[PDB]
RNA sequence: GUUACAGACUUAAGCAGUGGAGCAUGUUAUUUAAUUCGAUAAUCCACGACUAACCUUACCAUAUUUUGAAUAUUAUAAUAAUUAUAAUUAUUAUAUUACAGGCGUUACAUUGUUGUCUUUAGUUCGUGCUGCAAAGUUUUAGAUUAAGUUCAUAAACGAACAAAACUCCAUAUAUAUAAUUUUAAUUAUAUAUAAUUUUAUAUUAUUUAAUAUAAAGAAAGGAAUUAAGACAAAUCAUAAUGAUCCUUAUAAUAUGGGUAAUAGACGUGCUAUAAUAAAAUGAUAAUAAAAUUAUAUAAAAUAUAUUUAAUUAUAUUUAAUUAAUAAUAUAAAACAUUUUAAUUUUUAAUAUAUUUUUUUAUUAUAAAUAUGAAUUAUAAUCUGAAAUUCGAUUAUAUGAAAAAAGAAUUGCUAGUAAUACGUAAAUUAGUAUGUUACGGUGAAUAUUCUAACUGUUUCGCACUAAUCACUCAUCACGCGUUGAA
């Protein structure tokens, strides 16, 4: 359970909308 | 950021268009924390010398890119 | 480019230059320039308070400013020689050539240590 | 300040190399009388150098 | 340093009347000269 | 000549060391021309009463 | 592998260690795309490097720069400063060659510097004199000192560099200064004076020199300085320069990786293996010194870990001070109470009593711990833009080896060693088991025998790149010459 650990300890934050933000496709 | 608060490792990666479309994705960043947002995405990690093929685990959300691309090669003594 | 190593057309340093230096030099003084710029999106980032979309957008152009900009990347280097190791922040030199300019006179108030 | 300190006596080694630069002269590619000088000695006073 | 310090350039600019010598400048002219004369200059450099 | 001073052997007056390393009296120097061979040097060195 | 003295941390005592264990760090080897380069007998191995995440870095992979960091030459054009819409200059731009650049190769081309012989006592100068001369004398009959330093004697007399001395630290005294809130006057700092101590009585050996005794004094150390020569000792990776090689690459920039790889081996350290020794605690806060704080030092106090609170660690937020004024920082061992398995050498149930934080009686209490802290799991925190390779804390678990260590071997004669005594800074954004420094407490021992290695000398010497010297014969390889037959 990695991925709900992951979910738990980055609650506060909530970590869509977020991936729109951090996904600047010019650089690969 | 390693700290709880602050965290997670964010870096800019072509991640939309690999979403739409299996293109990998080529990271020479090794620090960038992986996240649920790209877990069964294809990276391409850096190993110093040449990119390591790896289809992101579901178990390794916590974990960064870079420990899974082991860049030294696995020692042995010619017995000479 | 061909005309200049670094982005931006910076002066040489005076008396004794080195590429070394030079590269020191050039990201010193784009720390100069951009020293408040990066408190202000280190500040947006680190922060419990504020929205939480425009602090991941800090911490994304934090991540993206280049070599240059990274405080961290400052190295202390001689400025007689262009040495970066032993380098004593009180006169910016070298060991070697700190005893050697101490012996001469060079420096203000140096001297042999006898006890 | 003790960095301002650094910084003059390097202004006064650096000017030290431009007067070694000037002292020697040329006459018309005739003659090159080469001036020696001394060590320079820099005298901070509050009010001025010397 | 102070970058904009007076160089062996400037010593012709605020005393032309005096002929300056610079003299670890005259010496690598002269090695470069040399190195000419004896078939060891530098190769010239690609344009491209 | 000589490099010792006899004004501080017998008197009030004592020598001083200059950085803590040179007899005041003494007064040592070098430069270093480059010649067609190589890199030479000359050091002086006066004493002065 | 010599004669006889003299020498000292040389040996001998003595104290503590190394060598066994685990970890740290350097080195080797091997690995690797790269594990950058150098140091590698004494005179390398926490060395260059007073901090390898990126940088630093020099190495590797992939990208991309090509007059580039300079100086000068030759041209077009643009902007700004100054003058009384023009001009003079300064710069910038685009080019243009010579080149620039090179941690590439050679410290067996060099510089400077350093190591070892070496704080060892040697090294020379005139000049004079002896010998045909190389050379010798000086530089030693005789002694002595730490000593070519000092007496004498001497064909010698001086000298310079060394030695000593002047120097610095520390000490004692005096004077000056400090409105005794920057106070520590029990101090700090300038200037002196002071000793390489003096005097006298005796007892041994020859006027003096060692021992002893006495009276006069604060009078007792450490540091720097390490000559000539040598080792073709170390450094071209502090830096510079000769020669040589590279010039779309051996020059330049970015992203990542490496320098942290691990069979065996080798040094240095650190932590240990428990009771002449470890742990809890100790607020009218037992007692220091030295040094740092405008690229900062961070006090008090609140919050969480943690029901009290203190401790320790973070966070919150900056009071004070850029400093004899505030902070880093209530020094720590010490000393005192408590506890401590191995240990039925203790505990707890009864009685017991003029050992009561205890005694006696009778019952039950049956080779790594309540030593050590390697290794690992999870959670947090710190620095930084970034902690995967590859950093530092804290918590909850985990609890290897190790039972004072073989041949051998290291340091140290006094405020020295020792110390489970702590403190500071340099290098950092961040990390010391390292380095450089400070105080605290504070000993044990002692010279006669032998190896070595420096200076002295005797004898020897076929050695002179000086014993890693020189050097003898067979056998083996070729090419001659002359015998025997
Ligand atoms: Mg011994
Ligand atoms: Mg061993
Ligand atoms: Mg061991
Ligand atoms: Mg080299
Ligand atoms: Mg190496
Ligand atoms: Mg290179
Ligand atoms: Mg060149
Ligand atoms: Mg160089
Ligand atoms: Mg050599
Ligand atoms: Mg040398
Ligand atoms: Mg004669
Ligand atoms: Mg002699
Ligand atoms: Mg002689
Ligand atoms: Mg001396
Ligand atoms: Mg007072
Ligand atoms: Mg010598
Ligand atoms: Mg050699
Ligand atoms: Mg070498
Ligand atoms: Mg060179
Ligand atoms: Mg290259
Ligand atoms: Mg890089
Ligand atoms: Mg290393
Ligand atoms: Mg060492
Ligand atoms: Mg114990
Ligand atoms: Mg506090
Ligand atoms: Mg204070
Ligand atoms: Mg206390
Ligand atoms: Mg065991
Ligand atoms: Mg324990
Ligand atoms: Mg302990
Ligand atoms: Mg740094
Ligand atoms: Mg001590
Ligand atoms: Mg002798």
């Amino acid at each position: 359970g990695s991925l709900d650990r992951f979910n738990k300890r980055y609650s506060s934050l909530f970590s869509t909308v977020e991936l729109s933000e951090e996904n600047k496709k010019k650089t690969q | 950021s390693r700290s709880v608060w602050k965290g997670p490792n964010i870096v800019p990666l072509p991640i939309r268009e690999a979403m739409t479309k299996g293109t990998p994705i080529r990271t020479n960043a090794r620090a960038a924390t992986i996240l649920p947002q790209f877990v069964g995405l294809k990276f391409q990690i850096h190993n110093g010398k040449e990119y390591v093929p790896i289809e992101i685990s579901e178990d390794m959300v916590g974990h960064k890119l870079g420990e899974f691309a082991p860049t030294r090669k696995r020692f042995s003594y010619t017995q000479t | 480019m061909g005309n200049f190593r670094f982005p931006i057309k910076t002066k040489l340093p005076p008396g004794f230059i080195n590429a070394r230096i030079l590269r020191d030099n050039f990201k010193r003084q784009q720390f100069k320039e951009n020293e408040i710029l990066v408190k202000s999106l280190k500040f947006i980032a680190r922060n419990m308070n504020l929205p939480t979309k425009l602090r991941l957008e800090a911490q994304l152009k934090l991540n993206a400013l280049p070599n240059y900009m990274r405080s961290t990347q400052i190295k202390n280097r001689c400025v007689d020689s262009g040495h970066a190791r032993f380098v004593l922040s009180d006169f910016r030199l070298c060991r070697y050539q700190f005893r050697e300019n101490a012996l001469k006179g060079n420096l203000p108030g140096v001297k042999k240590g006898i006890w | 300040n003790k960095n301002m300190e650094i910084m003059n006596t390097m202004n006064d080694k650096l000017i030290n190399k431009l007067l070694y630069k000037m002292m020697t002269l040329k006459l018309n590619n005739m003659n090159i009388n080469k001036i020696i000088m001394s060590k320079t000695i820099n005298q901070h006073s509050l009010n001025k150098l010397n | 340093g102070n970058p904009d310090i007076l160089k062996f350039r400037h010593l012709k600019t605020l005393y032309p009347d005096i002929e300056f010598v610079d003299l670890e400048e005259q010496y690598r002219l002269s090695m470069v000269e040399a190195k000419k004369r004896r078939g060891k200059g530098a190769p010239k450099k690609m344009k491209k | 000549g000589t490099f010792n001073n006899k004004k501080y052997l017998w008197s009030n007056i004592n020598n001083n060391y200059k950085l803590n390393y040179i007899p005041s009296n003494h007064n040592l120097y070098n430069n270093s021309n480059i010649n067609k061979n190589g890199k030479y040097n000359i050091k002086v060195k006066l004493n002065f009463i």
